[PDB]
């Protein structure tokens, strides 16, 4: 849900959380809320 | 040039995710024209409420292609195709695109158990089936054979032939041909079809015979030894009560040739299948494709 | 009798010495191109 | 047949035609194991 | 009948397909001509195209044709002509 | 006029056409904060409206590959195979003129040695099992930027004039001048001419045999360049006539016709390629816009 959002609006910039394998993390999905895209993505475009 | 078309219901949420997740499809359109709304969006329009089929596959012909390009607010931009030049087009169909295959519209195996990707008050929405030039010319063998025997009767290996018929596979990937035992969901009935095919395979022996009987005294020398060995091959016994005994009329052979030839240029329809899209590159997990646009 | 025969594959991490200045990089400065396709341009940054 | 059984062998002899061509010109394969708990093995064999 | 097979197979054929044989074309127009003692002559040298046609790598064979039993009673009948032309 | 001032101001208009075509301006508000190299690269901003041209990378094991990994420009056929691991396969058009009938025994053994190896053998032992030819090996362009690698990159043009990059040393097809003809009462009749592809079997007694002819002619319809071609092909034609009935094999016709593109007829120049020391005579076109149309077939 609002995905276009993180993709679009200002983002706090946060110190290196020291977190190894985050293609893992996402990849075994450790979370159960995240969207990913492999390449750039036009979705953030259309706003209704 | 882009084609606007905004919709005449309103839609879902659920409605505006599936335009997300089809924002990139081909559409045909009757009229060449910028502002089209969704009453006439689409093939539905066209199928289901007019003769099936033949005159379907000579619309999916001539109507436009035109693919979706972005969704707006709540309309449809539609970018229609130009020759020689690169556009990318996602994959619906279910037979899987390879790199350098020539693509080709087929009318949707209109099975009434799809889930009607839209269905907007008596409204939905339907596409033509994007596949490979050889499965569109195994698709049309195959419906052709399903509408001829299905006329027969007294087959008791009926529903075996006609599983047969139905269940094809290409590269890995099986569909069954929804035209089974005449269910008339959509079975398109096809019946000028195969009454155009057996006119055109019983009005041929004795055209050409009646040609063939003469001027041999002019050295074609090779016209009439091969109609004499490919008529009385399979024709062996060749015209014994002969119907009439040779009393014809010059008028009559003068309407038995305009009509087996209207015959063939009537059914030019599924004649050809032209390529509408050669595809030169295939993304990852066959999502979509980049081609090139062709006729 | 017999002699079975089988092998079998590792992981090691393994470290490694170079005297200084051995090998030198003679390069260009990056070249860029493009292509359009008509859903997304790719950019492509290229040296030698 | 008998020697297939006997070593475990089912659906034997692949093809006279097609299959003769397709594992000389690819990999043959099998379908995975379903449990496996040490990762990868094979052993080969010389007659003494 | 003798007309109708070897104008309508040999020359059509040979001038169809294979167009080295027309010199034995020009031989069997002339054997279309009543000059049926020659003509019959080199009957053999026209047969051993239908045996490299009925048998592939040609090879000769026995001048009558293929199935044995058959050869065997097309003589019989042939000595049946013989004896009684009537 | 003045003459010369026009010229200069037609050359500059031509040249500022190409790069309205080549880069955008910007419109973006653009303010100071970026380093010189972003600032460069957002005053020029390319995109790919320049080449114009329509390629496909390419991945082929490189056992195939013999003349064609140095001789740029080639025609390429896609195999598409029941194995799962390599869905498509890449093929030479020498390679497939191996086996084709019309090239004569000197020639044909000559690229075979050129060919010879356990992978071109099983392929081409595939290529026999297979039924028919035309739909399942598949006319796919022409070769450019052949990489050579592990697994040998080939790029390929689908449309457009064949070049890897730069606009330089823009390459020609090259036919084997065996297997290529005209067919019309003036050869190279006014100007540029279309260059098809004609497949046509041909059954010696036992299987069938293909061929793979390349015609050059002034005529754009392809209704009157399958009109010409049965006139030139009405003999095996006829002998056709009686193998599709007795075969059995799924197809239905003798042949088929498929144009690669326009040439011109000044850039027509013979010539030989060598690989191994194996001399063979070629006609290698010179410039070519590529323009793939359908496959017409004839019976």
């Amino acid at each position: 849900e609002n995905w276009q959002a993180t993709e679009i609006l200002p983002k706090i910039e946060a110190p290196l959380n020291i977190f190894n394998d985050i293609k893992t993390y996402t990849a075994e999905q450790l979370f159960d809320n995240l969207r990913i895209y492999f390449g750039d993505d036009p979705s953030r475009y259309n706003i209704s | 040039e882009t084609v606007y078309c905004t919709f005449d219901h309103k839609l879902s949420l659920s409605d505006i995710s599936t335009l997300c997740k089809l924002m990139n499809i081909v559409i045909p359109i009757p009229a060449h024209h910028h502002l089209i709304g969704s009453g006439n969006l689409g093939l539905y329009p066209i199928v289901s409420s007019n003769k099936d089929y033949v005159h379907i596959r000579n619309v999916l012909r001539t109507m436009v292609v035109t693919i979706l390009q972005k969704v707006e607010g709540n309309q449809l931009v539609l970018r229609k195709p130009m020759t020689g030049q690169q556009y990318a087009i996602k994959n619906t169909g279910p037979f899987p695109w390879e790199k350098g295959d020539t693509l080709t519209l087929i009318p949707p195996l209109s099975t009434h158990s799809e889930e009607k990707l839209l269905k907007l008050g008596d409204w939905e929405l339907t596409v033509p089936l994007v596949v490979p030039t050889a499965i569109a010319a195994e698709i049309n063998i195959r419906l052709l054979c399903i509408g001829l025997i299905a006329v027969h009767r007294e087959y008791n290996e009926m529903q075996t032939i006609i599983d047969e018929l139905c269940s094809i596979q290409y590269r890995d990937v099986l569909i069954k041909l929804p035209d089974i035992v005449n269910d008339k969901q959509s079975m398109y009935s096809m019946k000028t079809a195969c009454i155009s095919l057996s006119m055109i395979t019983a009005m041929a022996p004795d055209i050409v015979r009646t040609y063939i009987d003469r001027l041999t005294l002019e050295d074609h020398s090779m016209l009439l030894i091969k109609c004499q060995e490919l008529l009385s091959k399979r024709t062996t016994l060749s015209t014994q009560r002969c119907g009439q005994l040779h009393a014809t009329d010059i008028k009559d052979e003068l309407k038995k040739i305009k009509s087996v030839l209207t015959m063939i240029d009537q059914i030019n329809s599924l004649t050809n299948e032209k390529t509408y899209f050669v595809v030169c590159d295939v993304s990852a997990d066959n999502r979509m494709a980049t081609c090139i646009y062709k006729n | 009798a017999a002699t079975l025969v089988r092998t079998d594959n590792f992981d090691v991490e393994c470290l490694l010495y170079s005297s200084r200045a051995a090998t030198s990089i003679i390069l260009d400065d990056p070249t860029v191109t493009a292509e359009a396709k008509d859903i997304v341009t790719t950019y492509n940054f290229t040296q030698h | 047949t008998w020697i297939r059984h006997h070593v475990g062998i089912e659906k034997p002899n692949p093809s006279e035609g097609e299959a003769l061509n397709i594992i000389t010109f690819g990999g043959i394969n099998k379908n995975p194991p379903s449990i496996l708990l040490h990762g990868q093995q094979a052993i080969c064999e010389v007659i003494l | 009948d003798i007309t109708k097979l070897q104008n309508v197979v040999n020359e059509y054929l040979k001038s169809k397909g294979l167009n080295k044989g027309n010199f034995e074309n020009m031989f069997t127009n002339k054997e279309k001509f009543e000059s049926q003692f020659s003509d019959i002559h080199r009957a053999l040298l026209r047969l051993g195209n239908s045996i490299r046609w009925g048998s592939n790598v040609p090879i000769d064979t026995p001048y009558v044709n293929l199935t044995a039993e058959d050869s065997s009673e097309i003589e019989n009948n042939l000595q049946d002509a013989e004896k009684n032309m009537l | 006029m003045n003459s010369k001032s026009s010229a200069r101001a037609a050359i500059v208009d031509t040249v500022e056409a190409v790069k309205k075509r080549k880069y955008i301006s910007i419109e973006a508000g653009t303010l100071n904060n970026v380093v010189e190299k972003e600032r460069k690269f957002l005053k020029q901003f390319l995109s790919g409206r320049e080449n114009l041209r329509i390629a496909a990378r390419v991945f082929t094991p490189c056992e195939l590959l013999a003349p064609e990994l140095e001789n740029l420009g080639m025609l390429m056929y896609r195999f598409e195979t029941d194995v799962d691991n390599p869905k498509i396969l890449f093929v030479g058009l020498f390679f497939l003129c191996s086996n084709a009938f019309n090239v004569s025994a000197c020639v044909r053994t000559a690229l075979t040695t050129m060919y010879t190896n356990s992978m071109v053998d099983n392929v081409l032992s595939m290529i026999n099992t297979c039924k028919y030819l035309e739909d399942k090996v598949s006319l796919f362009g022409v070769t450019s930027l052949v990489s050579c690698g592990s697994s040998c990159l080939l790029s390929c043009v689908m449309q457009g004039n064949v070049y890897d990059a730069n606009k330089e040393n823009i390459h020609g097809l090259t036919v084997l001048k065996e297997i290529f003809l005209e067919p019309d009462w003036e050869p190279r009749q006014h100007s540029t001419q279309y260059v098809y592809v004609v497949h046509v079997y041909k059954e010696v007694l036992s299987k069938l045999q293909y061929g793979i002819y390349v015609v050059l002619t002034s005529f754009q319809n392809e209704d009157l360049v399958v009109d010409i071609l049965r006139q030139y092909f009405e003999k095996e034609r006829f002998l056709f006539l009686n193998y599709l009935i007795n075969s059995n094999t799924t197809l239905s016709y003798f042949g088929s016709v498929q144009r690669i593109g326009r040439c011109a007829t000044e850039d027509i120049k013979s010539g030989f390629l060598q690989y191994r020391g194996i001399t063979l005579p070629v006609i290698k076109l010179e410039n070519i816009f590529v323009d793939l149309s359908e496959k017409k077939v004839f019976v």
